[PDB]
């Protein structure tokens, strides 16, 4: 889970 | 994850497994 | 394309290093080695060497910010899983771009590995916990020494091949460059290796995560079982108080300051050598407890853990595996991998290690 746009 | 509400329940809880 | 020969899948795929030069890339022996939501991880055999190699495919093109491709690409050391070949095709969903990535194949790991001598009720033998636990604070070293972050260190991710108990990292599907005043998100590790910062909601984290989830995963191989387990947030935080005892105000400030005014039950810490087994080595506990630190800065470095009297017996010039075989390599430190602190290479390269 990346870091949200 | 409100640190009030998180908090409170961490707190519930320690005090449940304190000695 | 796709033409016969078993059937030979054939792309035009990019090599993971050097500037973008395509070539065909044929192979063959498709089999499917896992699956998720994030895509199919499929195995192949290519036509040319025969190697056999690992297709990770994924859907790159979502909310979320996708590095993967992009911190793999600059990655080149001997514990971290080599990119091959990356291309582009259309995936399950129809009208859709999926990533390809074409990885080395590696059979085991360290969760499995594990997870067997839990099984066997066994323990699995030191000199395979200092190897495996060695050669992962060297690829954390090298990729927090670009200033990447995998945040995901978990067994599962632990790449092994039992032969040559060479260990590679993988899986920077969560790896990000952490920019020091930037926020990041805090639900970034997996159950049960999430550092206390993240799990009380810190933005600001640091590389140091990681040290935290490898101090677990060191719990974990001298413990048979995770050390910290639990569904919640909550639930682990209170397996770590129950370990390392009540955080001070000092320590919960170095994690989050928010909760620096709640009043946390005192509870006593339990020492570590009644945590672990009575015949656990104690420099591995000493080595645990400089990982598993409240406060971020005071856990150690990946290049300092390299260089702990733990791993006094790889760089031992007679330590043989125990099927034999020479160890990896384990002292070709280059100076990118040793520029936070240079002169750890007094400790790291053993005497004999130099010719
Ligand atoms: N190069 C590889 N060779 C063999 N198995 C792999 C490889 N990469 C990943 N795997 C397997 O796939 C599983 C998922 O890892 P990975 O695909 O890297 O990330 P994610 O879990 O996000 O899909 C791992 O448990 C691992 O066993
Ligand atoms: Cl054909
Ligand atoms: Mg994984
Ligand atoms: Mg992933």
């Amino acid at each position: 889970a990346p870091d949200l746009s | 994850v409100e640190p009030q509400k998180f908090a409170e329940e961490l707190i519930h809880r320690l005090e449940a497994v304190q000695r | 394309k796709v033409s016969r020969d078993s059937k030979v899948t054939t792309v035009v795929a990019t090599p993971g290093q050097g500037p973008d030069r395509p070539q065909e890339v044929s192979y063959t022996d498709t089999k499917v080695i896992g699956n998720g939501s994030f895509g199919v991880v499929y195995q192949a055999k290519l036509c040319d060497s025969g190697e056999l190699v690992a297709i990770k495919k994924v859907l790159q093109d979502k909310r979320f910010k996708n590095r993967e491709l992009q911190i793999m690409r600059k990655l080149d050391h001997c514990n971290i899983v080599r990119l091959r070949y990356f291309f582009y095709s259309s995936g399950e969903k129809k009208d859709e771009v999926y990533l390809n990535l074409v990885l080395d194949y590696v059979p085991e790991t360290v969760y499995r590995v594990a997870r067997h001598y839990s099984r066997a009720k066994q323990t699995l033998p030191v000199i395979y916990v200092k190897l495996y636990m060695y050669q992962l604070f060297r690829s954390l070293a090298y990729i927090h020494s670009f200033g990447i972050c995998h945040r995901d260190i978990k067994p599962q991710n632990l790449l092994l091949d039992p032969d040559t108990a060479v260990l590679k990292l993988c899986d920077f599907g969560s790896a990000k460059q952490l920019v020091r005043g930037e926020p990041n998100v805090s639900y970034i590790c997996s159950r049960y290796y999430r550092a206390p910062e993240l799990i009380f909601g810190a933005t600001d984290y640091t590389s140091s995560i990681d040290v935290w989830s490898a101090g677990c995963v060191l719990a974990e191989l001298l413990l048979g079982q995770p050390i910290f387990p639990g569904d919640s947030g909550v639930d682990q935080l209170v397996e770590i108080i129950k370990v390392l005892g009540t955080p001070t105000r000092e320590q919960i400030r170095e994690m989050n300051p928010n909760y620096t005014e709640f009043k946390f039950p005192q509870i006593k810490a339990h020492p570590w050598t009644k945590v672990f087994r009575p015949r656990t080595p104690p420099e591995a506990i000493a080595l645990c407890s400089r990982l598993l630190e409240y406060t971020p800065t005071a856990r150690l470095t990946p290049l300092e853990a390299c260089a702990h009297s733990f791993f006094d017996e790889l760089r031992d010039p007679n330590v043989k595996l125990p099927n034999g075989r020479d160890t990896p390599a384990l002292f070709n430190f280059t100076t990118q991998e040793l520029s936070s602190n240079p002169p750890l290479a007094t400790i790291l390269i053993p005497p004999h290690a130099r010719h």
